[PDB]
RNA sequence: GAAAUUGUUGAAAGGGAAGGGCAUUUGAUCAGACA
RNA sequence: GGAAUACUGCCAGCUGGGACUGAGGACUGCGACGUAAGUCAAGGAUGCUGGCAUAAUGGUUAUAUGCCGCCCGUCUUGAAACACGGACCAAGGAGUCUAACGUCUAUGCGAGUGUUUGGGUGUAAAACCCAUACGCGUAAUGAAAGUGAACGUAGGUUGGGGCCUCGCAAGAGGUGCACAAUCGACCGAUCCUGAUGUCUUCGGAUGGAUUUGAGUAAGAGCAUAGCUGUUGGGACCCGAAAG
RNA sequence: AAAUAUGUAAGAAGUCCUUGUUACUUAAUUGAACGUGGACAUUUGAAUGAAGAGCUUUUAGUGGGCCAUUUUUGGUAAGCAGAACUGGCGAUGCGGGAUGAACCGAACGUAGAGUUAAGGUGCCGGAAUACACGCUCAUCAGACACCACAAAAGGUGUUAG
RNA sequence: GCCCUGAAAAUGGAUGGCGCUCAAGCGUGUUACCUAUACUCUACCGUCAGGGUUUGAUGCCCUGACGAGUAGGCAGG
RNA sequence: GUGGCCUAUCGAUCCUUUAGUCCCUCGGAAUUUGAGGCUAGAGGUGCCAGAAAAGUUACCACAGGGAUAACUGGCUUGUG
């Protein structure tokens, strides 16, 4: 009789999508990423900065 | 009754459903059949193909008496016998006794052929018949007596 | 505002109930509306509708058509159902037995069905014996047999018969009906 | 008094009310206009094969 | 006075196709039209008899009749808010088989194949048709092709 | 005055037809009166039938 | 013993018409509710 | 070389202030927190307190103030119009009735159906009853003389609702009315064919035909009524110059 | 020889095997047309949309139109005359264009709160006499589509080329 | 490019008005803001529809969508 | 090969008149004249879907029209 929104009102955000419990509990919104050091070919930075 | 009628409903709308532009006037066409041959030809042709002029022979002082010739098919013919007497003649198909049906008595002038009368013979007294009627009668064993 | 794909506030244009004020008729509705909803049986929903139809859509089913209907394969032992009135046909000499559920019966049809050992059932009796309408036969009368549908669509070269009072020669047989006068239709 | 003469204005809109209904196809179309010689045989050509599905159940 | 005669306005429509005038090559008379074929209707001005009316030029239809010189075609002509069925008697000079259906049949034959060829292989078909699909991911190589940078050009007159 | 698809009628009121209209409002009044005129003979007539 | 229309009493308002809509203040005047 | 930060985006991250709304009214659903028993913000507001209990809220009304508002009716592409009617009020003041009809719908009966010319009868224009006729249907097609509806389970084929059979079901087969499309058949008109026969000119069998009909092919009518529509009538109301 | 517009096709009424009927047709049981029987399945044959689709009767008003962008005829033109497609006005209020039938916006059951459109935010007037780089000084400055006009031609005014 | 000159009409008058000159003018950029009978959410009205339900059953109940209108038609009053 | 290479070269009902079968009716019955019918063409409507039609009103009339002329005003601005 009244549409309640997920995205606020946790109860129904938790009615659908119980993986909600997991996400919030494990963060994942804020999940870090794997730092890698790979560098671009010196062809790129030539044609990027080029005229 | 007046109380059911749309003209009560039109009280208070100016034209009375008659229209504000083309109004409702006396005789915009002409009266009655006027101009069948001119403006009204599109209605008169179709809707009444055949209206104008003449076709064949006149008749002076015709009398539909002489033409009285009511028609009765062998579709029925058995209706001229009341239903007690009828089933009685139905069973026991024979000559030497067969029902006498006087059709000119029953209001008729001719016997047509519509179809399928039982194998049961009948003597049909009549004024005129079709050749196909009188055949089927003879295929049930019956005959035809011309009368007046 | 709304770009409207179809006409708004569209009456569904299907008779919701009979236009008739007959109490008994209404009760047959009351019966079959119950049957229709709960029974899940198709035969019921049909008869509900056909209880609404006007005189025009209830053409008289002639007793002989019932004869012929039963001569269908395996169809002798079904019970013929007519929503409408049923009529006596002189033009059959033989008639079968069976059972005819019908809203009305003319004098003769009743006499002709019983005399051959059959049965004239009112429709609620048909509901009692046949709730899901099993082993039933429905027969519609000829609709376009009517004399009005003679004149429908009257046009050049439709051969549709005109609306006219007196008939014969002299009567809409001359111009345009024969190549000898004007054209032909 | 001189008046307007012709236009097709609005004439489209009025058709698309009832919408330009499509041609009305049927299976088994009419033989009207077919070569009369071809029909007079086609008649006797069906007449035979009807009598030949009549002895098939016999 | 205004004019509409049967052939009005057809000047350039019925015109004979540059360097293509003159009598008509015989393959036209050779082709065989069976009732129910899909025909294209194009007039040929050299052939005045059995000639379609200017409306039906460009039209495509199907043949209901087959007579000596001519296939009778039905076309659905729109008039008012409906279409009426119309029946045209055309000499085969004015007709040609339509290749609209060409891919269809070829696909029909193609479809029955891919059916029995995949089915006799253990199914997994997907034989319907698809619209052009957005491009896939791709790598492009700068090796031997370095991007050549471009600039809009200044105005010049040269007349 | 011609329209639709309607049988051509012929309805002949072109004269002052409202000058000749017989309603029989006496349909009862006469049926009485000619009964009473039958009684008056059957008595005035002696056993004659 | 209605209306147009008019006298007197009472009230009110009125800077080149009057009348209307929304809304509140103010004056007047009233129903309901509760108990 | 190592960071920072901007910029763009993401979070089922946490949180303050303000506004409007509280429809519904036992329970029933999806869930949520809990070891648990229980609890909840989970299918729509309840808890706490105060004031008043009266013109206080509110209604109505006049008025002032802010903003807005041009005379209605009409014909017209366009009307507040320098277009026409209208100073004011009351009371009158205009699509009716009738004959004949179309479509629809209700009802009575149904291959028939219509008591109400008239008669019988009456508690006397009512109600109640009824003999023969008639009208309209049930046969059509022809200008007419005149002929006059089954090859066949009243046909073949395609789709058909419903019903029947099989199957748990999914599905498959059977029968198939109304209706729709098509190919046939039958009656009359038209054109040809012209047997047996005989006043030697009558007779028209049998077989046909891109021809035709407001036809047949197990009837749908007739009568009352109502709306709307038609025509004739003073015919929605008022209006000529005339004759 | 375009663009825009335009005809048909995208299947069960389909595809394939087998072989019946005839008075048509072939030299020919050849072919034509309709067929009995048999096989082929689902993702029944591109997209998108669909509450639906098909069908019948009857009848009202109307049968002076006008306007806008684009195409376009006559005319020096015209708020003139006349065609093409579409959208409108007429029949329609509401917000903007001060004002205004047709422009812009957006179409109308009674209310509340929010947010916007077109247009606006010195004051009249709700909303920054906001920020930012320039140009412009007029002894007739200029100031917002439809829109209520201006031209050829000149300036050692100033600006940037 | 802006400005000046070219640029004459009759009641007194109109960038809508006042007025504005590193504008309140012209060209351009960025924000913020104001407010339609439109858009979103909720209440109520009506209409259409799809369900449910034997005691106002012509009833009750659930659910969704819609609402401009002259000439005109139908409907409930 | 179903008139002119294709795109134009034409005409209702009433009436008269011919062609056709020698067919149908003149209704108390016949024969013979005469009359009517069907099928098909011609005689023509050019305002070409098709009336039978002269003027004047400085003596005038009615219904209406700003659907329309004579004048002010408005657009235009060739012409001035
Ligand atoms: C009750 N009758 C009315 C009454 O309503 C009232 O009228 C005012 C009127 O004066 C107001 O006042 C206005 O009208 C007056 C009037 C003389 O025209 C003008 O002089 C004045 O400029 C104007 N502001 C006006 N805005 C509204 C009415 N209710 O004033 C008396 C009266 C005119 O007789
Ligand atoms: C709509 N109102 C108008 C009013 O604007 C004016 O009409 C103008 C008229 O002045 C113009 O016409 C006039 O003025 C213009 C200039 C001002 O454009 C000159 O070019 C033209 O030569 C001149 N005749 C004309 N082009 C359009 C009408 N709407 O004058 C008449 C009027 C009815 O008051
Ligand atoms: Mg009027
Ligand atoms: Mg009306
Ligand atoms: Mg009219
Ligand atoms: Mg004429
Ligand atoms: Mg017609
Ligand atoms: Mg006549
Ligand atoms: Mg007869
Ligand atoms: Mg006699
Ligand atoms: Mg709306
Ligand atoms: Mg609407
Ligand atoms: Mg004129
Ligand atoms: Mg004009
Ligand atoms: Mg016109
Ligand atoms: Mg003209
Ligand atoms: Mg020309
Ligand atoms: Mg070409
Ligand atoms: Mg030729
Ligand atoms: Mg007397
Ligand atoms: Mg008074
Ligand atoms: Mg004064
Ligand atoms: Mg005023
Ligand atoms: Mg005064
Ligand atoms: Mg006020
Ligand atoms: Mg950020
Ligand atoms: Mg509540
Ligand atoms: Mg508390
Ligand atoms: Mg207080
Ligand atoms: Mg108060
Ligand atoms: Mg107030
Ligand atoms: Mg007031
Ligand atoms: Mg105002
Ligand atoms: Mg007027
Ligand atoms: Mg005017
Ligand atoms: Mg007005
Ligand atoms: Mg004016
Ligand atoms: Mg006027
Ligand atoms: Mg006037
Ligand atoms: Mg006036
Ligand atoms: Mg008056
Ligand atoms: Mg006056
Ligand atoms: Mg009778
Ligand atoms: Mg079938
Ligand atoms: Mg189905
Ligand atoms: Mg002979
Ligand atoms: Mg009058
Ligand atoms: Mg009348
Ligand atoms: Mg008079
Ligand atoms: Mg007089
Ligand atoms: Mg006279
Ligand atoms: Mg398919
Ligand atoms: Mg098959
Ligand atoms: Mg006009
Ligand atoms: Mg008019
Ligand atoms: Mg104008
Ligand atoms: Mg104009
Ligand atoms: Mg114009
Ligand atoms: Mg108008
Ligand atoms: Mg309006
Ligand atoms: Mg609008
Ligand atoms: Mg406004
Ligand atoms: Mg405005
Ligand atoms: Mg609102
Ligand atoms: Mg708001
Ligand atoms: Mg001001
Ligand atoms: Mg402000
Ligand atoms: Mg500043
Ligand atoms: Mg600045
Ligand atoms: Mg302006
Ligand atoms: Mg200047
Ligand atoms: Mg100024
Ligand atoms: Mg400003
Ligand atoms: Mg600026
Ligand atoms: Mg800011
Ligand atoms: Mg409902
Ligand atoms: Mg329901
Ligand atoms: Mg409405
Ligand atoms: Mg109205
Ligand atoms: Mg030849
Ligand atoms: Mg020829
Ligand atoms: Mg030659
Ligand atoms: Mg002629
Ligand atoms: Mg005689
Ligand atoms: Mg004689
Ligand atoms: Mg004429
Ligand atoms: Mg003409
Ligand atoms: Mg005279
Ligand atoms: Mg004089
Ligand atoms: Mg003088
Ligand atoms: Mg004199
Ligand atoms: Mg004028
Ligand atoms: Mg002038
Ligand atoms: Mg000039
Ligand atoms: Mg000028």
């Amino acid at each position: 009789v009244l549409k309640k929104n997920p995205l606020k009102n946790k109860q129904v955000l938790l009615r659908l999508n119980p993986y909600a419990k997991v996400f919030a509990a494990e963060k994942l919104g804020s999940k870090k990423a794997e730092k890698t050091g790979t560098k671009p070919a010196a062809v790129f930075t030539e044609t990027l900065k080029h005229d | 009754p007046s109380r059911f009628t749309k003209t009560r409903k039109h009280r208070g709308h100016v034209s009375a459903g008659k229209g504000r532009i083309g109004k409702h006037r006396k005789h915009p066409g002409g009266r009655g059949m006027a101009g069948g041959q001119h403006h009204h030809r599109i209605n008169m042709d179709k809707y009444h193909p055949g209206y104008f002029g003449k076709v064949g022979m006149r008749y002076f002082h015709k009398q539909q008496a002489h033409f009285w010739k009511p028609v009765l098919n062998l579709d029925k013919l058995w209706t001229l016998i009341p239903e007690d007497k009828r089933d009685q003649y139905l069973k026991s198909a024979s000559k030497e006794t067969a029902p006498v049906i006087d059709t000119l008595a029953a209001g008729y002038g001719k016997i047509l052929g519509k179809g399928r009368i039982p194998n049961v013979p009948v003597i049909v007294k009549a004024r005129f018949v079709s050749k196909l009627a009188e055949e089927k009668i003879r295929a049930a064993g019956g005959v035809v007596e011309l009368i007046a | 505002g709304i770009d409207h794909t179809s006409k708004q506030h569209k009456r569904s244009g299907h008779r919701t109930a009979p236009k008739s004020d007959n109490v008994y008729l209404k009760l047959l509705v009351k019966l079959y509306t119950f049957l229709a909803r709960r029974t899940d049986a198709p035969f019921n929903k049909v008869v509900l509708k056909a209880l609404f139809l006007s005189k025009i859509n209830r053409p008289p089913v002639s007793v002989s058509r019932i004869a012929r209907a039963l001569k269908q394969e395996g169809a002798a032992n079904k019970t013929v159902v007519v929503v409408g009135t049923v009529t006596d046909d002189a033009r059959i000499f033989e008639f079968p037995k069976t059972t005819v559920a019908a809203l009305r019966f003319t004098a003769g049809a009743r006499a002709k069905i019983v005399k051959a050992g059959g049965e004239c059932i009112t429709l609620d009796q048909l509901a009692v014996r046949a709730p899901k309408g099993q082993n039933t036969l429905i027969l519609r009368g000829p609709r376009n047999s009517r004399e009005a549908v003679r004149h429908f669509g009257m046009g050049p070269h439709k051969g549709k018969a005109p609306r006219i009072l007196s008939t014969g020669r002299k009567f809409e047989r001359a111009r345009g009906r024969r190549r000898s006068k004007g054209f032909k239709v | 008094a001189k008046s307007k003469n012709h236009t097709a204005h609005n004439q489209t809109r009025k058709a698309h009310r009832n919408g330009i209904k499509k041609p009305k196809t049927y299976k088994y179309p009419s033989l009207k206009g077919v070569d009369p010689k071809f029909r007079r045989n086609h008649k006797h050509a069906l007449h035979g094969t009807a009598k030949a599905l009549a002895a098939a159940k016999k | 006075g205004k004019s509409h005669g049967y052939r009005s306005r057809t000047r350039y429509m019925f015109q004979r196709d540059f360097r293509k005038h003159g009598a008509v090559h015989l393959s036209t008379y050779l082709k065989v039209y069976k009732v129910g074929d899909i025909v294209d209707i194009k007039a040929n001005g050299s052939i005045q008899k059995g000639m379609p009316h200017k409306f039906y030029q460009g039209k495509t239809g199907v043949v209901y009749n087959v007579t000596k010189s001519s296939v009778g075609v039905i076309i659905n002509k729109m008039v008012g808010n409906r279409y009426l069925e119309k029946r045209l008697n055309l000499r085969v000079e004015h007709i040609k088989h339509s290749k609209c259906r060409q891919e269809f049949l070829e696909r029909v034959k193609a479809n029955a194949a891919k059916r029995a060829e995949a089915k006799a292989q253990g199914v997994a078909v997907q034989l319907k048709r698809q619209p052009a699909q957005p491009r896939e991911s791709r790598i492009v190589s700068t090796e031997g092709n370095v991007p050549q940078t471009l600039a809009p050009v200044p105005y010049e007159t040269f007349i | 005055a011609i329209s639709k698809n309607l049988p051509i009628l012929k309805n002949h009121f072109r004269k002052h037809w409202q000058e000749r209209v017989k309603v029989h409002f006496d349909q009862a009044g006469k049926k009485v009166s000619r009964r009473n005129a039958r009684a008056t003979r059957a008595a005035k007539i002696a056993p004659r039938p």
